[PDB]
């Protein structure tokens, strides 16, 4: 009850009483106490000596103000940082925070490779206007690329960062090439050999066939993933021997896997799967896909065909002397059992350098071609569309951008409801004024809106939305806000039903009326503003009272009137059967509690 | 339909979802109970797990003493657990740990573990878990039966003006020969005293992560804590220097050396070679490390150094080789309805050994011998969870072992070790004699009594194994070591426990037992303990409590809702990179200077001390 | 400066010291001096090798067995409340009268309870006179606006029927007396070991549906966000708890949080009297009965009634003792119900949607009747169930950053809407789903931890990671290698009774080894 210890003389300095409200407070005390004390008590001016005292709580939170927050990312392993290590990098995750430095190349690197991918990815979209798409959405599309507004038909050509979309966009333009090579993720290079293009068949469910193509003679490359390398030898659609020098599990795994996929090695070159046998759609919406890319799709899905494609490949009992050099199923760098024609060691491979430049020719899929085939680059090479957000950019010609989804077209609704107002006649006000609601029910907006709504219950929003619309007009209450909030149902026709307390649009968003939301808010001592998702828009006019009136906008034939607890609670259901002079209390929404009264 | 929640273990790793298997972190409602049944059990497994016969009568007591050291017999089935060590090759490890680590080694970490203790307030014995008291006869926190020591000595012989752990020790060394003792009154005699202060008691706590194994976790008295600290001391400065000691910390160091270790195997071994690792875990820990071995050892150490540390180091273990144990509560008797029931206490179940079961009979006669008044001489074992830092350095000592005999067959071995959990590394040449060198590692193991389970010890090659329920592969570290506060337990004030919660969840997320979300749900789901313990709520909340009636009616005087602070209807700001910034310090800047002065008022009836303490 | 010394001391020291030696001085003095003499060393530990038979196992030449789980009657239901055979009065919720003695006593006055009056004789029990009674006492103490029970006839005896007698002082004891009374040592008995459960797999199912109203579980609110890490926390935060607030076991666990939190001030404020409790719940949204989607509705629930005994929590290592009357419109079978003492109180009616109205369908009722005890511990260990969320949500972000690592780059909502995981067998085949509806198989298996936990579930989950390791160096091809299985196999099987987690975890265990052997070759059929 009082277990608190205090003081004496410091009390009855202070002139704490007891029971103040009932509440005893107290030499013994209660906790209460405390809050009697910090909300009506004696005031001093410490503060100085407080920050000086506890200086170094205060510096720290000055230095964690001084930060400039970056992106992050996820990633793994191939002092006044400690004080938040906890919260700077992971092990998994990272977040590039910095202090002081700034430099922005790699990031504009990044940008320039996004873009690229995005604008070769949109022209992937017809079969015969693939170039001329192409390069007119280049020509179309230009940037503030760091500082200086360039435009994006020479930053390809002046860089130098190998990588598919890199090469398969500056192809087009006659640039230079680097003699590299991209068979998906994966990063290779010839070393020594030759050979020439011939076909083979492959069945799907033991019935079916199609066709691929592979390379006869012997050829050695040197492969590269992420924090891995190696080098390999293909003779005649199978690997002869490969060996690898960066060390990791995942890496190797799909290091190796690749290398084989692309020396078309194992028995499923033969056979497919069952699980191709599914689909048997080695093909595009539209499009062909050859038999190399929807092996590798099909590793992208699950380790478990990562798993099966490695047992392809003939696992034996490791030899004495040869464990050192050995490797696992899981890319274990040592174990009594490895597989075929195989060899792990430390340190990466040193890649070699070509300084042959040179040009190639795209085709109708944009493949290019240097000389002898020898795909260089694809669209069939790249990841799936992941849509990212793009500043410092401007794209003009058809094609940039969709930009068209239910929230904006939501957003675009209310910015044309609220420039309709307009302080003239013909106008919210002016048919407020003249009591003319008929015709806002009726305004082009709100038809133009009519689209967003959910089609299964319209007519009872738009009911219960005209009950709102009229019941303010006629009276003369009401409030731009809440009226704009409801005026894009009241378009289609009423009907009976029943109606629940919130008005949802068709992308599964809602609006409610008494209440804030995310799509719409606004507060008093700020009326001038309307958010929505947080984007504060103006009112083209000023109010002061054409708002403060919302009597009526919580419910649509009741008023608000004093609180009185006697009042019993009640649902949104039940209101059909209440009466006049007969109050009753109701949720307006999250743990807030109202009295309401007919009419 | 049928469900299996573990078919997720097929097409995944183990790695990722092991920690779903265990129920979350918190105290374990089981009330693990230290009664006699249990207690007397221990006893006899201690004996028994001593292969000897060997006695020698005392004089200080009139009482038997297995001497269970040095005297092996009864080889037969030495594949169960053992206690008989031997100093011979206890000192020859000894000593290669020294050789491999250096001459001036123990000497060096000795020295400095003096020069620290020198400095030492024996006030810091205020800081432990719990103790027993020798003149209330309880179990309650440190500073209670320090101050019932320091106020006995002062009401018997004077104060005691030491203020200095070497004086305190003087003191309590002196108190062992006082013939009377007072205490608030009431006053004992010489013999009545040393038992007393020789006395250890069994607690029933035992909460952490892994296993609850500490049924009958020992708290010793207030008399030997010091010496304790001291050797720990030692022992800690010793265990530093050693690579394969994951014991002093865990987290992000134990991975270092977890990673170290790894790397270090795969560049020391050749191509012929190739290593496998084994998951070890010491069975009975408490019931085979004798105190006897630990003073030899402790002697070898510093058989070097001044004579100051000889003398010093030499206490602490001989008051473990003399220690009686509380039996706790007796039995009881009842008819056959079970309508009327009798309770003894344990001085008395020698006064009725006729009448108990025959399970409960042969378990208490052999040991009759050994009782006194109401406990047991225990002269050996080491029931307490203490001395944890010197048996691993005893384990560390058994991994850097290493002859002629493995080099003649290229094999060898290494590992890591914890408190009673270790891994080993074996390396070899072939798939036999693996077998040959794990058995030369068991057998060195058991010569000096650290043994092994059998059902609980398991092993593979090199990439699967697992240490402290960090379970290490190829990548992909997995720590389960989720500490979380408590507060209904450790109660303090307002303005304290919320920070200690914060620098907890700030520790978790270093050492990778919580990630980004997850610390987010656990701050948002710990303030809400806080909330609920100290009894406040936001004033959003339409709540009707005491303390919020007068919040109820006081708050409108304000606008800085932000800077309010939790204890008073505040809200909350931190986030994951405001850990280590508390809250009041956040807001300082924010809160309506009434509030603000209103708080920092030195001139006030009673981290950033705030008017939010309960004195 | 030196530690002066005293005289026992110095005899305590000299007398325990190893065997050879008989004073401290000569075992120094060997101790200062040794030598090595590895050779003797290494003839030593040869001799230890050789009397030593450490065998070293497989796995592959003997394999493991499936488990022997214990035989006999199945084992009955065991948690305090009902879950899935329960039943829930409803009103709207004051914010006025937010609390258990106020939230009772308006359900009582619209008079559903009153109705309530159970026939004498039972379907299933053992004590029905003295429920019966108990009940028209609860009714009686309700009615009269104060929470508490005078008469201490029939609590005292259900409370008591465990244990109660008379004390003799040692001292007045003597030899004609103990042959007079036959006294002899208590004999202690041992829980009978039971089968496994045959309605456990139900209970899951139902828990993983979603429940037509909402919001059972509170949750603190979020504080601001500065980056990128404290916006992708907040966003998975949020997915997370929109899926789970919306299932059944989050009913069943703010059905926990709230009623324990009334027992717990019950046994702080009114400790020796006894007091009635509801038990029961708050909801925040449900789903619109014309569309898909949530809808405010705050509202209250009463699941039933339980009573307390006089609890100190300061003797007895704090136990204490309740007694609930639950409700339920699911007539109760014999073996899963046995602790449980039920009777038919009239009717009740049910209410289901109709074209654009809602109509009522009257059913049966019935009452169900059970005795427990409690402590002080087990509630701090009901009342923190949130931190179940948090486990959970660690899965969810192992499986969400691994993936995101793999591929260096956010896959959050990719791998939620299309990792496949396995979840059961249907017709002896494979069942799979997104890992966005698996989450609430993660939930409720630590649910259910958190709910039978005690010391077997300790014991079983400590050691099923060895089988679990083994499982996982089988599929990735490493020659496991152990040293007596069967002690472990024995291991699992001494910690098997009268629990059904366990028992069902030991089947479904069973069952994954047999479903894996398909694929690795270290376990018998």
């Amino acid at each position: 009850k009082f277990p608190i210890i205090a003081n004496k003389r410091m009390l009855e300095e202070a002139q704490i009483p007891k029971e103040h409200n009932n509440v005893a407070l107290w030499v013994l005390a209660s906790a209460s106490c405390i809050n009697y004390w910090n909300f009506c008590g004696p005031c001093v001016n410490n503060s100085e000596v407080i920050k000086e005292v506890y200086k170094s709580r205060f510096g720290r939170l000055e230095r964690r103000k001084e930060i400039m927050w970056k992106e992050l990312r996820f990633t793994l392993v191939d002092p006044e940082r400690m004080e938040l290590i906890h919260a700077l990098g992971g092990e998994t995750w990272i977040q590039e925070a910095n202090t002081a430095g700034i430099s922005n190349v790699d990031q504009r690197k990044n940008d320039i490779r996004a873009v690229c991918r995005k604008v070769c990815l949109a022209a992937n979209a017809s079969i015969m206007n693939a170039k001329s798409k192409l390069v007119e959405y280049i020509k179309s599309t230009s940037m503030r690329i760091g500082e200086t507004e360039r435009k994006l038909e020479e930053l390809i050509l002046e860089t130098d960062d190998v990588s598919p979309e890199v090469t398969l966009c500056k192809s087009a333009l006659g640039g230079q090439l680097g003699k590299t090579l991209s068979f998906g993720p994966m990063l290779l290079k010839k070393i020594s050999g030759s050979g020439v293009k011939v076909k083979d068949t492959v069945y799907i469910q033991g019935v079916r066939a199609v066709q691929f193509e592979y390379w006869s003679e012997q050829e050695e490359f040197y492969g590269e993933y992420k924090s891995a390398t190696a080098l390999f030898s293909r003779k005649e659609r199978s690997l002869e021997w490969i060996t690898i020098g960066g060390g990791i599990n995942e890496d190797r795994k799909r290091l190796l896997a690749m290398c084989m996929i692309f020396c078309r090695d194992g028995d499923y070159f033969k056979d497919a799967p069952a699980t191709i046998t599914m689909a048997d759609l080695s093909t595009k919406l539209g499009r062909e896909i050859p038999y190399q890319y929807v092996m590798m799709n099909w590793i992208q899905k699950s380790e478990d065909n990562l798993e099966a494609l490695l047992y392809s490949r003939g696992i034996v009992e490791t030899n004495p002397g040869k464990m050192g050099s050995s490797m696992g199923i899981d890319g274990s760098k040592r174990a009594i059992k490895s597989l075929r024609a195989v060899t792990i060691q430390s340190g990466k491979i040193d890649m070699p350098e070509s300084k042959e430049k040179i040009h190639l020719e795209l085709s109708d899929n944009l493949e290019a071609f240097d000389s002898s085939g020898r795909i260089v680059a694809t669209i069939l090479d790249l990841p799936s569309d992941k849509k990212v957000t793009f500043q410092d950019v401007s794209f003009q010609h058809p094609d940039l951008a969709v930009l068209r989804d239910e929230k904006t077209a939501i957003t675009k609704g209310y910015e044309a409801l609220i420039k309709r107002l307009g302080t003239g006649d013909n106008d919210i006000p002016s048919l407020i004024a003249k009591k003319d609601y008929l015709s806002l029910y009726n305004l082009p907006e709100v038809k133009l809106m009519a689209p967003l709504i959910r089609p299964n219950r319209k007519g009872v929003y738009s009911r219960v939305a005209r009950k709102l619309v009229s019941t303010q007009v006629t009276t003369g209450h009401y409030s731009l806000h809440e009226l704009i909030k409801v005026l894009p149902f009241t378009y289609f026709a009423p009907k009976q039903g029943m109606f629940e307390g919130r008005l949802f649009f068709s992308n599964d968003s809602f609006v409610e009326p008494g209440v804030n939301n995310n799509v719409f808010s606004w507060s008093k001592a700020d009326s001038s503003k309307i958010y929505c998702h947080g984007i504060a828009i103006r009112v083209p006019l000023v109010v002061g009272d054409e708002h403060m009136d919302t009597s009526l906008a919580l419910l649509e034939g009741f008023s608000v009137c004093e609180n009185d607890p006697r009042a019993p609670m009640v649902t949104r259901q039940d209101l059909i059967d209440v009466g006049f002079g007969q109050k009753v209390r109701l949720f307006v929404g999250q743990g807030s509690v109202r009295t309401f009264k007919r009419t | 339909m049928e469900i299996n929640p573990y078919l997720m273990f097929l097409n995944n790793d183990v790695t990722s979802l092991i920690s779903t298997t265990y129920p979350y972190t918190g105290p374990p409602p089981m009330s693990h109970g230290s009664s006699t049944k249990y207690t007397l059990e221990t006893i006899k497994r201690t004996y028994d797990y001593s292969r000897t016969s060997v006695e020698k009568t005392s004089k200080v007591f009139n009482i038997p003493r297995r001497k269970f050291c040095n005297c092996l017999e009864d080889k037969d089935e030495l594949v169960k657990p053992t206690g008989n060590v031997d100093i011979s090759s206890l000192l020859g490890l000894a000593e290669m740990m020294e050789k491999r680590m250096g001459e001036g080694f123990f000497k060096h970490c000795v020295m400095e573990a003096e020069t620290e203790i020198l400095k030492m307030h024996f006030s810091r014995l205020t800081e432990g878990r719990q103790t027993y008291d020798w003149t209330s006869e309880r179990n309650m926190p440190a500073a209670t039966a320090l101050q019932l020591t320091v106020d006995a000595i002062k009401e018997t012989e004077g104060p005691f003006k030491g203020t200095t752990m070497l004086e305190y020790c003087n003191k309590m060394i002196e108190m062992l020969d006082w013939k009377e003792i007072k205490f608030k009154i009431d006053s004992i005699k010489h013999d009545e005293f040393l038992i007393r202060a020789l006395t250890i008691n069994t607690m029933a706590k035992d909460g952490e992560r892994g296993k609850l194994q500490r049924r009958a976790i020992a708290t010793p008295g207030m008399i030997v804590r010091p010496f304790s600290k001291i050797v720990e001391t030692v022992a800690q400065k010793i265990c530093e220097k050693l690579k394969e000691s994951g014991l002093p910390v865990g987290g992000n160091e134990k991975k270092a050396k977890l990673k170290t270790t790894v790397t270090s195997l795969n560049a020391r071994m050749n191509s012929d070679q190739f290593a496998v690792n084994i998951t070890g875990d010491n069975s009975k820990w408490n019931e085979c490390q004798q105190p006897e071995a630990y003073l030899a050892l402790l002697a070898y150490i510093t058989k070097d150094s001044s004579d100051l540390m000889k003398d010093l180091c030499s206490v602490a273990p001989v008051l473990f080789c003399n220690k009686f144990v509380k039996l706790g509560q007796g039995i009881r008797l009842s008819n056959k309805r079970k309508t009327k029931e009798v309770i003894i206490k344990a001085e008395k179940m020698g006064k009725y050994k006729n009448l108990m079961r025959e399970e409960y009979k042969n378990l208490f006669e052999p040991l009759e011998k050994y009782i006194q008044k109401d406990v047991c001489f225990l002269p050996g074992g080491m029931l307490m969870g203490m001395f944890n830092m010197l048996s691993t350095v005893l384990g560390v000592s058994t991994l850097c072992y290493m002859d002629e005999e493995l080099k003649a067959k290229g094999c060898f071995w290494t590992g890591l070790q914890s408190s009673d959990d270790f891994v080993l590394f074996a390396v070899a040449s072939n798939w036999s004699n693996i077998h040959w060198t794990i058995r030369r590692f068991n057998a060195v193991c058991k010569l000096i009594g650290i043994n092994m389970s059998l059902e609980k010890s398991y092993g593979s090659l090199p990439e699967l194994f697992e240490f402290t329920s960090m379970f290490f592969d190829g990548e992909f570290v997995s720590n389960l070591a989720m500490e979380l506060p408590a507060f209904t337990t450790a109660g303090v004030n307002e303005g304290v426990d919320f920070t200690a919660a914060m620098s907890i969840i700030k520790t978790n997320m270093i050492n990778n037992s919580l990630s980004p979300s997850t610390a987010l749900m656990a701050l948002r789901i710990c303030l809400q303990e806080f909330r609920a313990t100290y009894r406040v709520h936001p004033w959003d909340s339409r709540v009707k409590g005491g303390r919020m009636k007068i919040i109820n009616e006081f708050i409108k005087t304000i606008e800085n809702k932000d800077g309010l602070l939790i204890a008073d209807g505040g809200k909350l700001m931190n986030n994951i990179s405001t850990l280590h910034i508390p809250e009041e310090v956040l807001k300082f800047e924010k809160m309506d200077e009434q509030y603000r002065n209103r708080v920092f008022n030195p001139k006030n009836p009673f981290a950033v001390v705030s008017t939010h303490s309960f004195r | 400066i030196e530690m002066k010394k005293g005289k026992t001391f110095l005899e305590l020291r000299d007398e325990s010291v190893p065997l050879p030696f008989q004073t401290y001085e000569q075992m120094k003095d060997y101790c200062e001096k040794f030598k090595g003499n590895p050779r003797e060393l290494a003839s030593k530990v040869s001799q230890m090798q050789s009397n030593i038979k450490l065998p070293i196992k497989h796995y592959e030449q003997n394999k493991f067995r499936q488990i022997r789980l214990p035989k006999g009657p199945m084992a009955p239901y065991t948690h305090k409340f009902l879950m899935e055979e329960a039943w829930m009065f409803t009103k709207i919720s004051d914010p006025e009268r937010s609390r258990a003695g106020e939230i009772l006593i308006d359900f009582f006055k619209k008079g559903n309870l009153s109705a309530i009056r159970p026939k004498d004789k039972p379907l299933q029990g053992k004590y029905p006179i003295h429920y019966k009674n108990l009940w028209n006492q609860i009714k009686a103490a309700i009615a009269d606006r104060t929470m508490v029970i005078n008469e201490n006839d029939h609590s005292e005896f259900l409370g008591g029927i465990g244990r109660a007698s008379k004390k003799i002082p040692e001292i007045s004891l003597t030899q004609d007396v103990i042959t007079t009374e036959g006294l002899k040592q208590s004999e202690n008995k041992l829980p009978e070991p039971r089968s496994f459960p045959r309605w456990f797999n139900a209970e899951w199912m139902w828990a993983i549906k979603d429940s037509d109203l909402t919001g059972w579980v509170p949750m603190a609110e979020y504080p601001p966000a500065d980056n990128e890490l404290e916006d992708y926390a907040e966003h998975l935060n949020k997915t997370m708890e929109g899926v789970l607030q919306g299932t059944n076991c989050a009913r069943e666990m703010g059905k926990c949080i709230l009623t324990v939190g009334a027992l717990m001030t019950e046994c702080r404020l009114f400790p020796g009297k006894i007091k009635v409790v509801p038990i029961y719940a708050r909801s925040k949204e449900r789903k619109s009965m014309q569309e898909g989607l949530p809808v405010p509705s705050e509202m209250d629930c009463l699941f039933g009634i339980c009573v307390k005994s006089k609890s100190h929590l300061n003797k007895d290592d704090g136990m204490y003792t309740i007694i609930t009357f639950e409700f339920s419109i699911r007539e109760p079978n014999l073996e899963k119900h046995q602790k449980y003492t039920v009777f038919e109180a009239g009717h009740t009616t049910v209410r289901m949607k109709k074209g654009e109205s809602v109509i009522g369908r009257e059913v049966p009722l019935y009452l169900y009747c059970r005795t427990t005890a409690l402590s002080k511990i087990k509630n701090d260990w009901l009342s923190k169930a949130r931190r179940c969320f948090i486990t959970t949500m660690d899965t969810v972000e192992t499986i969400c950053l691994r993936e995101s690592a793999k591929a260096e780059e956010n896959l959050v909502e990719k791998t939620l809407n299309e990792k496949q995981m396995w979840i059961g067998k249907k017709n002896g085949e494979l069942i799979a789903q997104p890992l966005r509806e698996a989450l609430r198989v993660q939930l409720v298996q630590q649910f259910y931890f958190c709910i039978y936990n005690d010391s077997q579930l300790e014991g079983f989950c400590n050691e099923q990671k060895k089988i679990l390791m083994a499982l996982e160096g089988d599929k990735k091809n490493k020659s496991s290698f152990g040293f007596n299985p069967e002690g472990l196999l024995e291991k699992i099987e001494e910690c098997l009774i009268n629990n059904p987690m366990c028992l069902f975890m030991a089947q479904r265990l069973n069952e994954l080894v047999i479903e894996a052997s398909k694929r690795g070759a270290k376990f018998f059929k």
